[PDB]
């Protein structure tokens, strides 16, 4: 509809094709920043016209992958410790505190620790 | 002294059998390598294969977690200060001599002194009335000799050496070498 | 009414009653601070200022200690160097990895601190962790990642006696004390962003500002 | 007939924790120091109608004289028995906008003889001239050439001084502290005129400057004293 | 065995006479979880304006922790000896002083029976530790430092 | 002084005639409480009402004309700092550094 396709959105409102090259993301149809600008519009551009669309480079947009991987529960600790699940490959290791009663993303990777206690609440 | 080594103690390819017989008569040299790398000794563990475990070497002095303040080993703001030596600070180290070998008055007496080389003093002026043994000890060296330019090495010596030594072209040839001495 | 005093062999004369860190930035001595303004009150909470008076057995903390005549002070000895990389490690004991994603990167007071007074290596491997402090929500315009909070009250002495808003203070004793509000509300004055200048770390830095720039492009 | 030994399999030794010692690299010049010191007062005692001051700085040695004195210093530091700087191995400048002097004119001489190093620095303005060292030492003509080509010194009695690296016509001294980095045009081939013409410079992407960025602190301090012993004005003896 | 009970004369072996409360420690107790408990006392009480006393304290009560079980480094006696000397003579009021004579008194004279529990301590888990508590097998997986033995000694709660 | 060294600098004759530079001392930043910037003297030039910046279609870049755009000497006295201005005779103007008054600060006072 044209809206959906140019304006960023934290949920697409339908599914996405992955064989549609208007949208944003193979696997995202809405743009996920403000300031992103929408992929129709950038390919509506002199230098497409005789262009293939479908072999430019198309890379599936992390926002939706990483809301994908299910929430840490962590037992008996109000505290997470993230280091991006590699080590010294990973990022600078951090503490995430879990007193509140949500789910809180990691700084650098985005996955999200909360208490087992909450699990419940957070759910619904 | 690297004089010449077989061909099979380097790491190139070499002749087999009757074929290792052949190149020993028909080369001219046959010590000398082919310059192809042993296919199964050169490169064969790749950097992208090796098996060793690598750890960050730290001494103990500067990386250790005790006994180990940076204020110690900050080399860095510790640097040399700029000093620059005009006309007039060397007056006053010719004349009332230096804190090495003191040849200035004592008390309020002294300080009268230090007070003259606190504004311009032409060192020509200084050095037209002053006793010549100053000069002689202080501004010269060994009484009277000149100042030589200092070396950057003293250890740069040298001596020449023969064919039978350094293994390079005979005395005939236009170059010679020398040594560390 | 001027006292003579010394700092690191430099006369200075300032008006009594004037801190030592006032007399050293007079004669041209830096002291690293933290928990100094000379805009607030008096603090000694940070001990980072702390100087050598002449003949005292006790390290005096420059930014509260009065001026006296005759006064001679050492700001540059080793037993300060201790000091200050002694409180540098302490403040860096708990703070959280956060420099990369930190809107206080490229002009942060406890980095140039640190690098400037501080040493270059750590010595904190615990297994347990650092402290975690969950983030208070103080409005739409102040941003609050209190794990790289240093106590330094600088927002509280603001916005009690500057801004006049006494909403905002420490609650908790000890390692488990924390900056806020207590109870969930905002900061009501006109004046409350001033506190993202005030706070010399990324506890409390602008919303709206958030992650678009480093100092350094600007 | 052995086969040779993979170097990959032998022993390696063992080292348990190292240690190496802690000390100021300043401190292994000690002996340099006061050498210098000694000649630097050596050349000025000889020659104080010249020499305005000197300073030594770990192993390097500088003197500083005025324009009208640069030929006899050369001269001095050439021809003498003590001082056989016979090398001239650079010829630079510095520009320094805040001072009247913008210019700081820099000699590098190498004495092959006696195994040592030295520095000669005068000064000089857009306008004011600077006797060339060309007579003296023959392998400063390039570098005054291009000492005048980045930075405009008049160096007077050059036998032939010209652009050696901007190209040919080129307006502006490229080293100078006003000077943009990118300059002030550029070419392209314009087909039109079937040529590579210049024009007024416009960039696709401008330079970024991130040097605002530089620390709001101090970094080094006021640093340590290594002047010798022998060159410190004396203090006089206390009361009775 | 020759302490007699004074300003000074207790000044002068290394103690002090606060308040006279005199604590006996008989041969069958645990000397490093007893100082081990005023450094978890100091933590507690400690109000937290000054930056010494406030990280020093936690900081000397997470490494008091290791050390009554064993789970560190000989090197690491002289570690957590310097960072009670960071905590001296930095502090608004004496809490930080007080907080750091009780780790030192147990390194002064009883450095050999902490020693002997990192020895021990060797022993059950094989290989040695390394700083902080790690060893060669732990790391950081979904939110918890497993492949471990971490110290929970803060209470529980 | 009053040598018109412009004339053989080489530089084009709109720095002159079209160019305006600021010889100003910097200010301290809001954020920090270090004030090792403020202690010299520094001359940029103002921005072209026109064509200072404009964004490149192809990429986004910042693109400009403005030569000067990233130039900004440094001198040590305020002195120096007029003296080089008036040798290439450039049109400039002195923004005067703001200095702060001086209050007594004391830990008497939280309570006096
Ligand atoms: S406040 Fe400073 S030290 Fe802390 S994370 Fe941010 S930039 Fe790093
Ligand atoms: S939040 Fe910022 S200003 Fe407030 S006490 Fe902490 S460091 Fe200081
Ligand atoms: S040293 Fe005293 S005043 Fe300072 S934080 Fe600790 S208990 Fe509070
Ligand atoms: S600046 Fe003085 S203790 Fe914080
Ligand atoms: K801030
Ligand atoms: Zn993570």
């Amino acid at each position: 509809s044209t809206k959906e396709l140019t304006t960023a959105r934290i949920k697409d409102i339908s599914k996405p094709d992955e064989n549609n090259l208007q949208q944003q993301a193979p696997n995202r149809i809405s743009p996920w920043s403000k300031s992103q600008k929408p992929r129709a519009e950038a390919q509506d551009n002199v230098r497409f016209a005789v262009k293939d669309l479908a072999k430019q480079p198309r890379p599936y947009a992390a926002i939706d992958l990483i809301y994908k991987q299910p929430i840490r529960y962590i037992e008996h600790d109000n505290v997470a410790v993230c280091d991006g699940n590699g080590g010294a490959q990973g990022h600078p290791k951090v503490y995430i505190n879990l007193d509140q009663n949500k789910a809180i993303p990691c700084g650098y990777c985005g996955l999200r620790f909360a208490q087992a206690a909450f699990k419940e609440d957070i759910e619904s | 002294s690297g004089g010449p080594v077989p061909v099979f103690k380097k790491y190139t390819t070499g002749s087999k059998g009757i074929w290792e017989k052949i190149r020993q008569l028909l080369t001219l040299v046959p010590n000398r390598s082919t310059g192809n790398p042993l296919v199964k000794n050169y490169r064969v563990p790749p950097p992208g294969s090796q098996t060793l475990k690598y750890k960050d070497p730290v001494t103990i002095p500067a990386g250790d977690i005790v006994k180990n303040q940076y204020y110690d080993r900050d080399h860095r703001r510790n640097y040399p200060r700029l000093v620059a030596f005009d006309q007039t600070k060397v007056s006053g180290l010719l004349t009332l001599g230096s804190a090495q070998n003191p040849r200035i008055s004592v008390g309020e007496k002294g300080q009268k002194e230090l007070a003259v080389f606190d504004q311009s003093v032409s060192l020509s002026s200084t050095l037209a009335t002053i006793d010549p043994k100053v000069v002689k000890s202080e501004l010269l060296a060994e009484g009277g000799s000149p100042v030589v330019a200092p070396s950057l090495n003293k250890k740069m010596k040298f001596r020449l050496t023969e064919e039978s030594e350094h293994g390079m072209y005979p005395e005939d040839y236009p170059i010679r070498i020398f040594a560390q001495n | 009414k001027e006292v003579e005093l010394t700092v690191d062999g430099v006369k200075v004369s300032i008006e009594a009653g004037s801190s030592i860190i006032q007399a050293a930035e007079k004669a041209g001595v830096t002291i690293p601070r933290y928990c100094y303004h000379e805009k607030l009150a008096v603090a000694g909470n940070c001990r980072m200022c702390l100087v050598e008076i002449e003949r005292s057995p006790k390290l005096a903390a420059s930014c509260a200690m009065p001026v006296q005549n005759g006064m001679s002070v050492l700001t540059n000895t080793p037993k300060i160097k201790k000091a200050r990389e002694g409180v540098t490690e302490m403040l860096l004991e708990n703070h959280p990895l956060d420099c990369p994603v930190c809107d206080q990167g490229g002009e942060c007071d406890l980095q140039e601190q640190s690098l400037r007074y501080g040493s270059d290596r750590g010595r904190f491997h615990e297994i347990v962790g650092k402290r975690a402090v969950e983030n208070k929500a103080i409005g739409p315009l102040i941003k609050t990642s209190m794990n790289r909070c240093i106590h330094c009250t600088r927002c509280v002495r603001f916005l009690n006696d500057v801004a006049g808003a006494p909403e905002f203070g420490t609650a908790g004793r000890g390692n488990d004390m924390q900056i806020g509000t207590y109870v969930e509300r905002n900061v009501n004055s006109e004046l409350s962003a001033n506190v993202i200048d005030l706070c010399p770390v990324g506890a409390l830095t602008s919303k709206p500002y958030a992650f678009r720039a480093r100092p350094w492009e600007l | 007939e052995e086969p040779l030994p993979v170097l990959r399999d032998l022993p390696r030794p063992e080292y348990g924790e190292l240690h190496a010692p802690v000390y100021n690299p300043a401190e292994k010049y000690k002996e340099q120091i006061e050498e210098l010191h000694k000649f630097g007062r050596y050349i000025m005692g000889c020659l104080p109608k010249f020499v305005q001051q000197f300073s030594v700085w770990k192993d390097e040695l500088v003197i500083y004289v005025a324009p009208s004195a640069l030929t006899q210093v050369a001269t001095f530091l050439k021809d003498h028995t003590s001082a056989q700087f016979k090398a001239c191995m650079d010829v630079t400048a510095a520009d320094y906008p805040t001072r009247t002097n913008r210019f700081d004119v820099v000699y590098n001489l190498l004495s092959v003889r006696h195994n040592s190093r030295i520095r000669i620095k005068t000064y000089a303005s857009e306008v004011s001239p600077v006797p060339s060292v060309v007579p003296l030492f023959q392998g400063a003509n390039w570098f005054e050439r291009e000492t005048y080509d980045l930075f405009g010194i008049f160096f007077e009695g050059h036998p032939d001084l010209r652009r050696i690296m901007t190209d040919y016509g080129f307006q502006g001294h490229p080293l100078r502290k006003d000077f943009p980095t990118t300059g002030y045009t550029e070419v392209r081939y314009d087909a039109e005129k079937r040529r590579v013409v210049y024009e007024p410079l416009e960039l696709t992407q401008a330079w970024r400057n991130f040097t605002v960025g530089s620390s709001v602190w101090e970094q080094v301090g006021d640093g340590k004293d290594f002047t010798p012993e022998s060159f410190k004005l004396p203090t006089p003896a206390p009361d009775p | 065995e020759d302490v007699l009970m004074d300003f000074d004369a207790l000044k002068d072996v290394g103690s002090g006479l606060g308040t006279a409360a005199v604590i006996v420690l008989n041969k069958q107790t645990d000397i490093i979880r007893a100082i081990q408990r005023f450094s978890a006392f100091y933590k507690h009480e400690s109000c937290g304006q000054c930056t010494p006393c406030r990280e020093g304290t936690t900081y000397l009560q997470r490494m008091m922790d290791r050390f009554v079980t064993g789970q560190a480094k000989e090197k690491e006696i002289d570690l957590i000896y310097e960072l009670s000397k960071e905590i001296e003579g930095h502090t608004i009021c004496a809490l930080g002083d007080a907080a750091a004579w009780p780790v030192q008194g147990l390194i002064k004279s009883f450095r050999p029976e902490m020693v002997e529990r990192i020895k021990q301590y060797e022993a059950k888990l094989g290989e040695s530790v390394s700083y902080g508590g790690w060893t060669s097998k732990g790391k950081v997986l979904d939110g918890k430092v497993v492949s471990n033995p971490i110290p929970h000694d803060a209470h529980h709660h | 002084t009053d040598l018109a060294k412009e004339l053989v600098s080489g530089a084009p004759k709109e720095l002159i005639t079209e160019r305006v530079a600021r010889i100003y001392q910097e200010a301290k930043a809001a954020t920090q409480s270090g004030q090792h910037n403020t202690e010299t003297w520094k001359i940029d030039w103002d921005i072209l009402n026109k064509g200072n910046r404009w964004e490149n279609d192809l990429m986004g870049y910042q693109s400009s004309s403005d030569y000067m755009q990233g130039t900004i000497l440094k001198f040590d006295t305020r002195e120096g700092a007029i003296r080089f201005a008036k040798g290439q005779g450039w049109d400039y103007y002195i923004q005067e550094p703001k200095v702060r008054r001086f209050v007594k600060k004391d830990y008497s006072a939280n309570f006096y």
